[PDB]
């Protein structure tokens, strides 16, 4: 009996070869570089790919559902528009350009006056993401952010480099003038795969100069 | 020196139209591509009787897309039915593009003219032929070294101008340079159209319904109102008979209107729903009991 | 080779999804009559389309979302409205639980 479940195996080992090389034929390149928006239930996916032009799937193709979330970003055939393989996002290059660790050690000796305004940082940030425990054994929930307003030159890039500086911390910078690209979905995916960085590593500040940019 | 004449007809059987148009609906996104069967009877036309699909391949309409197994398997299994015809051709659609061959399609018909200088290679367009036109174009390369000679180096014959005239939309891509179309002839006989005609062919039960009366009458009713107030307008035009040059007032108010066209063509419409529907009444009153 | 048996199954899936092709999505504009719409395309021109038969008529009212096939360019399926935090307005913040 075990020569018939060999048997079994090896007829089914060369179904699963000739599927298999079916659908290596049919994969082939290019892959439209498309966007998922969203996914209907009613297994079906509607897609926007890169060429600013949506096209709902009935069928999700050759990946598995699950894995598919909304906004994942994939690859589809040019013509049928189908989901081939999902495609590693790694935070692109640009992104992993902004995590910059030569921080010019804006010590809290080379910021003067701008005393009350560190301290408030500092109760900000600092412990809430150094000695967080107290933190959560208060119920003191810590903002998520601060908003450094204030007339020009008056020194929020060197205080957001300085709480960056003595209070290690990855520092994210994330600059809002850099955040306009004319490509389409640039800047967007470009915040996403920021925050995902900055969800990815130890402890660390994503930093925004001149939010205006994005703002208005 | 052998040559195509224009008089030389691509025969293809009524089940070829329905499968190759079904082929190339079927994927009509990408690029379909299969093999035809048929028979180099003669010089003088190529008759191809069958066809079966190429499966979809990532590289498209090309040589590689061939795959020699399943052509083989296919044709040792098609042999044993009842059909031992020849690789005749191949055919590939080209959705919304038109008819007319690519310089990838013009090597993969050099390498089909290689076994046979007789290989065929026709396109259908599922797009276009939407409707009772089948824009279905048969080509064959012409060689490049033939350019000492006549192009289409076809002989005595009248044909060649008959049947069509060659497309603007083909002409630019290449026609009587690189390839040649072949007039197409569609082997349609009885037996075949007998068995095509029940597409819509009613039945027994139609042509005795009674339509339904209340419908009947609610359109029997608008088409006479129509009528009457088609009628005022007849009136108006008529015992107008306005005469400065009224053989020039019968052609500047022509715009398909009172006069005639939807004149009598109505009554034309309703008269034949009337007598139709009281005939079919009294059939079955007469049948029924 | 009951693990081969199903991933099998979800192979031969993967091979009916390969012949399956994309609809472009479409927003249906006005009703002509029974079998006539005005359908535009999210980023496109705007199609005199018609409706598939099993499809309800009334569904298909001005502002549907629906998914048309993209060469006979036929109404096949409605689609639910779009959801996106587009929304430039304040209705999306939610006042919080107190
Ligand atoms: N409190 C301060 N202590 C020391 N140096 C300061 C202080 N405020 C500003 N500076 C110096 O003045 C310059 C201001 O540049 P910086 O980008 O840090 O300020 P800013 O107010 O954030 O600027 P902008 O609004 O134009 O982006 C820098 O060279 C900085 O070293
Ligand atoms: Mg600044
Ligand atoms: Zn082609």
């Amino acid at each position: 009996e075990v020569l018939r479940v060999t048997h079994e195996l090896q007829a089914m080992k060369d179904k699963i070869k000739e599927n298999s090389e079916k659908i290596k034929v049919n994969k082939t390149l290019p892959y439209l570089v498309s966007n998922v928006i969203e996914l209907l239930d009613v297994k079906c996916a509607v897609i926007k790919t890169s060429t600013r032009q949506t096209y709902f799937l009935p069928v999700i193709g050759l990946v598995d559902a699950e894995k598919l979330k909304p906004g994942d970003l994939v690859g589809v055939n040019k013509d049928s528009y189908l989901i081939l393989e999902t495609l590693p996002t790694e935070y692109d290059s640009r992104v992993k350009a902004m995590e910059v660790d030569e921080r010019p050690t804006e010590q809290y000796s080379d910021i003067g006056g701008l005393d009350k305004q560190i301290q408030e940082l500092v109760e900000a940030i600092v412990l809430p993401m150094n000695h967080k425990e107290k933190f959560e054994n208060l119920g003191i929930q810590p903002p998520k952010g601060v908003l450094m307003y204030g007339p020009p030159g008056t020194g929020k890039t060197l205080l957001a480099r300085a709480c960056a500086a003595q209070t290690k911390a990855t520092f994210l910078k994330l600059a809002g003038p850099q955040l306009v690209q004319m490509f389409i979905g640039d800047g967007a995916k470009l915040v996403r795969d920021a925050f995902a960085l900055a969800k990815e590593k130890a402890p660390s500040i994503i930093f925004i100069d001149e939010l205006d940019a994005i703002g208005t | 020196a052998p040559a195509v004449d224009t008089a030389e007809q691509v025969y293809i059987s009524s089940l070829a139209l329905l499968k190759m148009l079904k082929h190339g609906r079927a994927g009509v996104p990408m690029e379909v591509m299969g093999l035809m069967l048929g028979e180099f009877v003669d010089d003088y036309t190529v008759r191809v009787i069958d066809v079966f699909a190429m499966p979809q391949s990532g590289t498209g309409v090309s040589v590689e897309a061939v795959d020699p197994v399943f052509q083989a398997k296919m044709l040792d299994m098609l042999k044993q039915t009842g059909r031992p015809e020849m690789v005749v051709g191949w055919y590939h659609s080209h959705p919304g593009f038109g008819c007319w061959l690519s310089g990838v399609d013009i090597n993969t018909q050099q390498s089909f003219e290689a076994l046979s200088e007789r290989a065929v290679a026709v396109v259908v367009d599922p797009i276009q032929s939407v409707k009772g036109k089948v824009v279905i174009d048969a080509f064959r390369l012409i060689n490049a070294n033939m350019m000492v000679l006549g192009h289409e180096p076809r002989q005595t014959t009248s044909n060649l101008g008959h049947l069509n005239k060659p497309s603007i939309q083909a002409l630019i891509h290449g026609l009587n340079r690189h390839y040649y179309s072949i007039t197409i002839n569609y082997r349609k006989n009885e037996l075949e159209q007998k068995m095509l005609l029940n597409l819509h062919k009613k039945s027994w039960m139609e042509g005795l319904t009674l339509q339904d009366y209340s419908e009947h009458c609610k359109h029997n009713e608008s088409v006479v109102k129509e009528m009457l107030e088609l009628a005022k307008n007849y009136n108006k035009a008529v015992e107008e008979e306005d005469k400065m040059t009224p053989e020039q007032l019968a052609i500047k108010n022509v715009g398909k209107q009172d006069p005639k066209r939807h004149l009598e063509e109505h009554v034309d419409v309703l008269m034949t729903s009337n007598i139709v529907q009281c005939l079919a009444a009294m059939l079955d009153t007469v049948v029924f009991k | 080779l009951k693990e081969l048996t199903k991933q099998y199954e979800k192979s031969e899936n993967d091979l009916k999804a390969l012949q399956s092709v994309g609809q472009i999505v479409g927003e249906v504009l006005k009703q002509l009559t029974e079998e006539k719409f005005i359908v535009k395309a999210t980023n496109g021109p705007r199609y005199v389309v018609g409706c598939r038969r099993q499809l309800d008529k009334s569904k298909l009212k001005p502002g549907t979302r629906v998914a048309l096939d993209m060469t006979t360019l036929t109404i096949m399926r409605y689609l639910p409205r779009e959801v996106d935090p587009l929304v430039y307005n304040m209705s999306h913040e939610d006042p919080g639980n107190v």
